[PDB]
């Protein structure tokens, strides 16, 4: 048994973020 | 030629342990949506099924199974695992699993005595 | 519906699922006339196939300043009836 | 004049409630920060 | 279990009241558009059948989701009924043997500490009977009711309570006898 | 100013944020005439005051569903122009 | 070396779903 | 007087590892908010600092350090770990931690040679 430092096992699940788009729409005031 | 078979009988193959993790995840979770009262018994049954199928191998190991089960809410997730073993015999296995509602991470370890 | 010509003003969602938005609002204006019933059918369809949480406004005279997810946004006219489909939450 | 002075009386009871709550809050910040810094500097894993 | 059980009993009380609630919403509906038809100018402090249908549809949405929360909590609270029923059975059998062997029965001891021991076992069986009641309400409101599933432990704690009524009564008759013995000593 | 009375057709809010919705829709109605600018002022002021993410829909003819948070819904009328307001995201 | 099972070490923190209600709106037809 | 601290230096002293975990967490993360680009540095620094000062105890163990770090966005945090060791010698340390913006669980182990 030769003790040693192991590999740093990484799992990253990122916050799957939306940069959320805000858009204006308009019904074109129809007579 | 018997020393190679004796080394293969006590080696940590990552793929067999990962298949045991896949069968324990698909046995206990399935594809059912996140119910937080069931997350306790899902983590309990994945760790207990992985500890059951790992101890049926008969290899001289000490096994550590840690499990992370997590709802998809747009929240962020890092799990890290560096350890301190003998590098000639010991190894690890960390498996990312997901479905529609949930992220499942199981880190499985096997350390020779 | 009849000679209404579904014309997209603004689209950030994919073309098969924009086509699903066009045919879902077409069949929803077929089976209902009252706009909230159209909206509730569009709610149950989009919440069963592209999940919670969609929001949609059916009508002919409105304005909005609303916040959508990316790949989850159409505003199109079924003639006089405007259909503003977005997902948030 | 009732409503103006009674808004001022609400402001005075409000302000002295804020001053007594801030004095109890500063005192609690002092003893809780002193206690948790004593938990930080004393390890239980000392030898004696 | 039991605080959510009192909430589910409160839910079922509102479920028995919801026909009165729905006919109340219909009465305010008819009266409100009658006052629209008879042109009553409503105040803004009036909360309308618009607002009551908002609160009422909100109330129906919350009870449909909390009904769904009940119907997923039947498994967790069913196994909590199992552990609390067998825990009342275990602590029942422990306090039956503790009661039945460490009671004072006889006529050679001072009755104040004797009746003190009877009232410690009375309060201990009161807490154990309240645990049995909390489990019995849990089998009432979550619909695992099979004659309430009144256990063997409910019968055992109640016959020990009746035995303690017998022993508190004969220790009261003996406490009159020991006050006579303290006079004649 | 002719008296634009606020009739509240649906109310899942608190009463302070109800009267602030009445005041902010009155301010956005006196500043703007296109309904998307009215929804722009209401949605910007309420993302400033009561955090992301609100959605605001202003108009005279629409029939819609929402899906909102708890105590985060009003749908009310100032004059004949309706104001729809819900928080999602 | 009597190898045996260890206990399960669980830390639970609760989520919320931030409570969702579906409500339905309709502009009227007018008289 | 000497054999008792020799028994302290040989068995798995469970929660002086927890002192190493809180010094690793308070060195790495601090009182910073959630920004996701530093989370990999924070998980790696907690795990490397915990493997730094478990190796300076001088105890003959194999150490496994796992660390889960979670964004507070309404997603709620559950982990589990049951293992397979020799029970008189080995044990498990698991520390939960949070602030206004972040969650943290570090699970740490020691397995005898």
């Amino acid at each position: 048994i030769k003790l040693g430092m192991a590999k740093i096992t990484q799992v990253d699940f990122p916050p799957r973020e939306i940069v959320t788009y805000t858009k204006e729409t308009q019904t074109p005031v129809m007579a | 030629m018997e020393d190679y078979q004796a080394a293969e009988e006590t080696a940590f193959v990552v793929d067999e342990v990962s298949n045991i993790v896949k069968e324990a995840i698909e046995s206990a979770i399935g594809g059912n949506a996140y119910q937080h009262s069931k997350v306790n018994q899902w983590t309990t049954n994945v760790v207990e099924q992985t500890l059951s199928q790992l101890t049926k191998l008969g290899k001289p190991f000490k096994y550590i199974v840690t499990c992370v089960i997590m709802q998809k809410n747009g929240a962020g997730l890092h799990t890290a695992s560096s350890c301190f073993w003998d590098s000639s015999t010991d190894g690890s296995c960390t498996v990312r699993w997901e479905n529609k509602t949930m992220y499942c991470i199981v880190s499985a370890f096997g350390l020779s005595i | 519906m009849c000679d209404r010509k579904a014309v997209i003003k603004n689209a950030d969602m994919s073309e098969e699922m924009q086509q699903d938005s066009v045919e879902c609002a077409t069949q929803a204006l077929e089976k209902y006339n009252i706009e909230k019933d159209i909206a509730a059918h569009i709610k149950k369809e989009f919440d069963k196939k592209y999940n919670p949480t969609w929001h949609c406004i059916v009508g002919r005279n409105f304005g909005s300043y609303v916040t959508h997810e990316t790949k989850h946004f159409i505003y199109f006219y079924l003639g006089q009836v405007a259909i503003l489909l977005f997902k948030s939450g | 004049k009732v409503n103006l002075k009674y808004d001022s009386w609400h402001k005075e009871v409000l302000s002295k409630f804020g001053q007594m709550l801030g004095s109890n809050m500063t005192e609690f910040h002092s003893q809780i920060s002193k206690s948790r810094q004593e938990l930080e500097q004393h390890s239980v894993d000392t030898a004696s | 279990t039991s605080d959510a059980v009192t909430f589910i009993t409160y839910v079922q009380s509102l479920k028995r009241k919801i026909k009165q609630f729905e006919k109340q919403v219909e009465l305010y509906r008819n009266g409100q558009r009658l006052l629209e038809k008879q042109r009553f100018q409503f105040p803004p402090s009036w909360l309308y059948i618009d607002n009551i249908e908002g609160e009422w549809g909100a109330f129906n949405d919350i009870m449909r989701r909390k009904d769904s929360a009940i119907q997923q909590q039947v498994a967790n609270l069913q196994m909590k009924i199992v552990q609390e029923d067998r825990a009342v059975e275990s602590r029942t059998t422990d306090l039956l043997t503790d009661w039945e062997k460490t009671k004072p029965v006889t006529g050679n001891l001072r009755p104040e500490e004797a009746l003190q021991a009877l009232t410690i076992y009375e309060g201990k069986f009161g807490r154990l009977k309240d645990d049995r009641e909390k489990c019995a309400k849990a089998k009432e409101a979550l619909e695992l009711t099979d004659t309430g599933l009144l256990s063997g432990s409910e019968e055992r704690v109640q016959v020990a309570l009746e035995e303690l009524q017998d022993l508190k009564g004969v220790w009261s008759e003996l406490s009159k006898v020991w006050e006579q013995i303290d006079q004649m000593k």
